C-alpha cells in the first residue's frame, strides 16, 4: 500500500511535470481532456483509496471471520480425511 | 530544434523514452532524457554514453545522437519498436525453431562483438533484446556494463536481473568473465524455447536453488574450485532434470547449445564465438530472416 | 486510530474533493486563473508532502490482497463476511449435520444395538452410563 | 538459407595478437599475476588479463592519423 | 513476482 | 453457533440476512508499476 | 579498443599544425565573440601564452589527481588530464577558467572510469574551506554538461599504461636478448610522464606513446632493440611500415625533447592577466 499510493502520487507528481512543459507542448482540448482524464480516473482511484478509507473499518474482525471459515473447514476436512484413512484400511488392509 | 517529439514511448527508473523524428533525415529515433542531488550527471547515463559512443555493430544499440541542457541530458538511439520480451510474451504468435535459432544468432552475433571489444553487457534479459521493424535484434541499454579484463578492478556481484544471473554471481563473484552474459544467453534462450521464465526466482537463495534443482548441483568437478567465492553456501544435492526433459522440442544441437550454455564452470562455459561456431547454428534450418521475423502488431 | 484515519480523511478527503475543483474548472482554461488552477496545484504539493508524511505513517497496512481485489473489484467488504457466512452456514450444515448422523447413527444404533443384544452387558456399564 | 560462421574481420592496425588458448603455452601467462582460486572460480583465468593488456599493446602500431 | 531492473 | 463464541454477533444483525456504485490497468501497477518556471 | 575507437577517430591529429590551427581558431573565436558584443584590448591572451596556462593548469591538475584522499588510479589521471587537453584544445582559457575546469575534468574521469568517489570526498580533496568547498563543488556540476559537449560525447580516454604493460608482458616472452624488463619499467615510466606533458596524446596512437617510452628507456640504458621491431614485430619484411614506425618514434621523442616547462614569472604574469579577463568580462 503507502508506498504504492505514494509513489502513485509520484506518477501524478513526474507525470504532470512532463505534461508541464507539455503544457506548452499540446493541444488545449487534449491538454483539458487529458488532465481531467488522469484528474477524473484519479479521483476516482482516489475513490478506490479512500473507498479502502472508508470500510478499511473492518479488519481485526473480517480477518478473525477468514480464520473462523479456516478454522471451521479443517474440520470437515479431518471429518473427510479421517473417513479416507479408513477406505485406505477397507482395501489395503482387508487385501492383505 | 532538431528533434520532434512523436509519442510518449516510457519511464525507466532514470529515463523519459519519447519517440521523435529529426528534422534533418527524416529518421524516427528514440530520445532518451535523464532525470535530476550535488553529483551531477547520472552514472547510468555516463556509462550509456561512454560505451555506446564506442560500439558500432548490426546487433547492438547505436545511440545517433547526445546532447542535452542545464543538469540535464538527452541522449538518441535508434527507434526499436518492441523487444523481445513482448515477443515472448505474446502467445498468439508461434516461435518456430528457425525464429528462435535468429533470436539467437543475433544476440550472440552483437554479444560477440561487444565481448571481443572486451566490455561485459552485465544486464541481459528479453526485455533489453530490442528489435526494429526489420526484425534486428540490438542489445539494448548499458547502464550496467562495463570492461572485464582489468584485474586491479573489483567488480560487484549484484548486478544482473536475478532471473538471468549467473550462479558465480549469486555466489558473490567479485571477478568474472563473459560467463555472465553467457548464462543470461542461456537463460534467455531457454524462456525463448519455453516461453515462460526459465528459473524465476525469488531471492539469491531462491534462485540458486532453482537453478540447482533444474541443472543439478556442480559436484566441483564440474566447476572446480567453486568453494572459494565469498558468498558460497553449500547445497541439498539435486539430481537435476535432464535437459532433453526441460525442452522436450529441441533439436540434439540445440541441446549441445543449451548444455554449453548452462555449464556451472564459468571457464568451461561457451563464448559467443564459440558458440556461434556450433552445429545449431550451421544445420539445416536456417535462421529467420529479419524480414520473416514475427511482429506483435498491437 | 480513527482520527488519523479520520486525517487521511478530511485532509485528504478534501485532497478529493479539491481535484473536483480542478478537473471542474480546468474543463475551461482564462489564460492566467491557471493561477488559481496551479494554486491548486500548490495545494496538491503542500499534500503530496504532508500526505505522504500522512502516508509512511498511514503502514501501507497489511494487504487484504484479494478481498483488496473484492474492493479492487469494488465489491465492499461486508459481502465478504457475508460470503464467507454463506460458507459458514454451509460448514454449520456439515458439522452438526454430521452431529445428527451421529445422534441418528448412535441413537438408530443403539436401537437395534437393543433390537439385537443389547448385551455388550458388564461394559455396557461404561456403554449406558455411557449413555 | 543456412548460416557460416565468419570470424568477424575487424582489422586492427599492429601486430597479430596469438589467441587466448594458445596463450599459456606460447609463456605468456608466466609473465602475467596468477589469478588466485577465487578468481578462478568466476570467469577469470588470468590470461584475460594478458589477452587484454597484448591487445590494446598492438591495438594501433602501424597507423598514424 | 515480476522484479524491478537492479539499483546502483 | 459458535460465533456464540466468536462475539461477531452485531455482525450477525448487520450482517445476518451496490456496494462498489453503493457507496457512492492501475492494478497492473499494483503487480508491476519553480515548478511554476517549468510549464 | 583503440583501434576502433572515438580517439582513432576524431581526437587524433596528423601534425602539431592542426593542433595550433584549432587553439589559435578556438582563442580567435572568443576574440571576435568579444569584441563583436560591445577591439584589441591586451586583455585577451594569446594563443601561446593560452598554451602556457593550459601547461601549468596540467600540471596542477597531476598535482591534485597525485593527492587526491583515496588513491586514485593512474588511467583515471590519465583519462583527466586527457580531457583537460582536449576541452581547451577547441575551448579558450578566457572563457572558461582552467582550474574549474581542471576539476571538472578530474571529476568526469573520476566518473567515466569507474573510480567510485561522492561528492562529498572529492571536494574534500580540495585544499579550501568548507564554504569553498561547496562552491567548487557548484562550479564542477555547473560546467560538467559543458565539458561532456565539448569532448562530443567521446569519454572513453585509452592511456599509454595498458599497452606498455602489454608490451612488457611481450617483451619479457619473446624477447629473451633482454633481461629483466623492469628497469625499463622505471625508465618508461619516467618518459610516460615527460610525454604526458606535452601534446602527443592528441597525435600518436597509445600504444605508441607506449613503444616509445619502452625503446627510449632502453636506449638511454643501452640496450638495443631493434631485434624487438624487424623480428617479434615481423616488421623485417614490411620495411616501409618499421621505418614509418621508427619516424613515429622518433618524431615523439623530439616532442618531448622540444618540450619546454611553463616558467615561473611568466605564469605569474598569465594568471594575473587571465584573473582580470574574468573578472571583467
Amino acid at each position: 500500500l503507502s508506498t504504492l499510493i505514494e509513489f502513485l502520487l509520484h506518477r501524478a507528481y513526474s507525470e504532470l511535470m512532463v505534461l508541464t512543459d507539455l503544457l506548452p507542448r499540446k493541444s488545449d482540448v487534449e491538454r483539458k481532456i487529458e488532465i481531467v482524464q488522469f484528474a477524473s480516473r484519479t479521483r476516482q482511484l482516489f475513490v478506490r483509496l479512500l473507498a479502502l478509507v472508508k470500510w478499511a473499518n473492518n479488519a481485526g474482525k473480517v480477518e478473525k471471520c477468514a480464520m473462523i471459515s479456516s478454522f471451521l473447514d479443517q474440520q470437515a476436512i479431518l471429518f473427510v480425511d479421517t473417513a479416507d484413512r479408513l477406505a485406505s484400511l477397507a482395501r489395503d488392509a482387508l487385501v492383505h | 530544434k532538431r528533434y520532434e517529439k512523436l509519442d510518449f514511448l516510457g519511464e525507466g527508473q532514470f529515463a523519459t523514452v519519447y519517440k521523435a523524428r529529426d528534422k534533418n533525415t527524416n529518421q524516427i529515433v528514440a530520445i532518451k532524457k535523464i532525470k535530476l542531488a550535488k553529483d551531477g550527471i547520472n552514472r547510468t547515463a555516463l556509462r550509456e554514453i561512454k560505451l555506446l559512443q564506442e560500439l558500432s555493430h548490426p546487433n547492438i544499440i547505436g545511440l545517433l545522437d547526445a546532447f542535452g541542457h542545464k543538469s540535464n541530458i538527452s541522449l538518441v538511439f535508434d527507434f526499436m519498436e518492441t523487444d523481445l520480451e513482448v515477443i515472448i510474451k505474446d502467445n498468439s504468435l508461434v516461435l518456430t525453431p528457425s525464429h528462435i535459432k535468429a533470436y539467437m544468432l543475433m544476440t550472440l552475433q552483437g554479444l560477440e562483438y561487444l565481448h571481443q571489444h572486451w566490455i561485459l553487457h552485465r544486464d541481459l534479459k528479453p526485455n533489453n533484446l530490442l528489435l526494429d521493424e526489420n526484425g534486428v535484434l540490438k542489445l539494448a541499454d548499458f547502464g550496467l556494463a562495463k570492461s572485464f579484463g582489468s584485474p586491479n578492478r573489483a567488480y560487484t556481484h549484484q548486478v544482473v536481473t536475478r532471473w538471468y544471473r549467473a550462479p558465480e554471481l549469486l555466489f558473490g563473484a567479485r571477478m568474472y568473465g563473459v560467463g555472465v552474459d553467457m548464462w543470461a544467453v542461456g537463460c534467455i534462450l531457454a524462456e525463448l524455447l519455453l516461453r515462460v521464465p526459465f528459473l524465476p526466482g525469488d531471492s539469491d537463495l531462491d534462485q540458486l536453488t532453482r537453478i540447482f534443482e533444474t541443472l543439478g548441483t556442480p559436484t566441483e568437478e564440474q566447476w572446480p574450485d567453486m568453494c572459494s567465492l565469498p558468498d558460497y553456501v553449500t547445497f541439498k544435492s539435486f539430481p537435476g532434470i535432464p535437459l532433453h526433459h526441460i525442452f522436450s522440442a529441441a533439436g540434439d544441437d540445440l541441446l549441445d547449445l543449451i548444455q554449453g550454455l548452462f555449464l556451472f564452470n564459468p571457464c568451461a562455459r561457451i563464448t559467443a564465438t564459440q558458440a556461434l561456431k556450433m552445429k545449431y547454428f550451421s544445420n539445416r534450418p536456417g535462421p529467420t530472416p529479419g524480414c520473416q521475423l514475427p511482429r506483435p502488431n498491437c | 486510530m480513527a482520527e488519523k484515519f479520520d486525517h487521511l480523511e478530511e485532509h485528504l478527503e478534501k485532497f478529493v474533493e479539491n481535484i473536483r475543483q480542478l478537473g471542474i474548472i480546468v474543463s475551461d482554461f482564462q489564460p492566467s486563473s491557471q493561477a488559481g488552477l496551479n494554486q491548486k496545484l500548490n495545494f496538491i504539493v503542500t499534500g503530496l508532502q504532508d500526505i505522504d508524511k500522512c502516508r509512511q505513517q498511514l503502514h501501507d497496512i497489511t494487504v487484504p490482497l484479494e478481498v483488496f481485489e473484492y474492493i479492487d473489484q469494488g465489491r465492499n467488504p461486508q459481502l465478504y463476511t457475508k460470503e464467507c457466512l454463506e460458507r459458514a452456514l454451509a460448514k454449520n450444515e456439515q458439522v452438526k449435520g454430521k452431529i445428527d448422523t451421529m445422534k441418528k447413527f448412535k441413537s438408530l444404533l443403539i436401537q437395534e444395538l437393543s433390537k439385537v443384544f443389547p448385551e455388550d452387558m458388564a461394559k455396557y456399564r461404561s456403554i449406558r452410563g455411557e449413555d | 538459407a543456412l548460416y557460416e560462421y565468419q570470424p568477424l574481420q575487424i582489422e586492427t592496425y599492429g601486430p597479430h595478437v596469438p589467441e587466448l588458448e594458445m596463450l599459456g603455452r606460447l609463456g605468456y601467462l608466466n609473465h602475467v599475476r596468477a589469478a588466485s582460486p577465487q578468481d578462478l572460480a568466476g570467469g577469470y583465468t588470468s590470461s584475460l588479463a594478458c589477452h587484454r593488456a597484448l591487445q590494446d599493446a598492438f591495438s594501433g602500431l602501424f597507423w598514424q592519423p | 513476482y515480476s522484479p524491478t531492473s537492479p539499483s546502483y | 453457533n459458535l460465533i456464540t463464541h466468536y462475539n461477531l454477533e452485531q455482525a450477525y444483525n448487520k450482517f445476518c440476512g451496490e456496494k462498489l456504485s453503493n457507496f457512492l490497468s492501475l492494478r497492473s501497477l499494483i503487480e508491476k508499476p519553480g515548478t511554476m518556471l517549468a510549464g | 579498443m583503440y583501434h576502433n575507437s572515438s580517439q582513432k577517430r576524431h581526437w587524433t591529429f596528423s601534425s602539431e599544425e592542426q593542433l595550433a590551427r584549432l587553439r589559435a581558431d578556438a582563442n580567435r573565436k572568443f576574440r571576435c565573440k568579444a569584441v563583436a558584443n560591445g577591439p584589441n584590448d591586451p586583455v585577451f591572451l594569446e594563443p601561446h601564452e593560452e598554451m602556457t596556462l593550459c601547461k601549468y593548469y596540467e600540471k596542477r591538475l597531476l598535482e591534485f589527481c597525485s593527492v587526491f584522499k583515496p588513491a586514485m588510479p593512474r588511467s583515471v589521471v590519465g583519462t583527466a588530464c586527457m580531457y583537460f587537453k582536449r576541452f581547451y584544445l577547441n575551448n579558450s582559457v578566457m572563457e572558461y577558467h582552467p582550474r574549474i575546469i581542471m576539476l571538472t575534468c578530474a571529476f568526469l574521469a573520476c566518473k567515466v572510469d569507474e573510480f567510485n568517489v561522492s561528492s562529498p570526498q572529492f571536494v574534500g580533496n580540495l585544499r579550501e574551506s568548507p564554504l569553498g568547498q561547496e562552491k567548487a563543488l557548484e562550479q564542477i556540476l555547473e560546467y560538467e554538461l559543458l565539458l561532456i559537449q565539448q569532448l562530443n560525447f567521446h569519454l572513453i580516454v585509452h592511456n599509454p599504461y595498458r599497452p606498455f604493460e602489454g608490451f612488457l608482458i611481450d617483451l619479457k616472452t619473446r624477447y629473451p636478448i633482454l633481461e629483466n624488463p623492469e628497469i625499463l619499467r622505471k625508465t618508461a615510466d619516467d618518459f610516460l610522464n615527460r610525454i604526458a606533458l606535452t601534446d602527443a596524446y592528441l597525435l600518436y596512437t597509445p600504444s605508441q606513446i607506449a613503444l616509445t617510452a619502452i625503446l627510449s628507456s632502453a636506449s638511454r640504458a643501452g640496450i638495443t632493440m631493434e631485434s624487438y621491431l624487424s623480428e617479434s614485430l615481423m616488421l623485417k619484411e614490411n620495411r616501409t611500415c618499421l621505418s614509418q614506425l621508427l619516424d613515429i618514434m622518433k618524431s615523439m621523442r623530439n616532442l618531448v625533447k622540444k618540450y619546454e616547462p611553463p616558467r615561473s614569472e611568466e605564469v605569474a604574469v598569465l594568471k594575473q592577466k587571465l584573473e582580470r579577463c574574468h573578472s571583467a568580462e
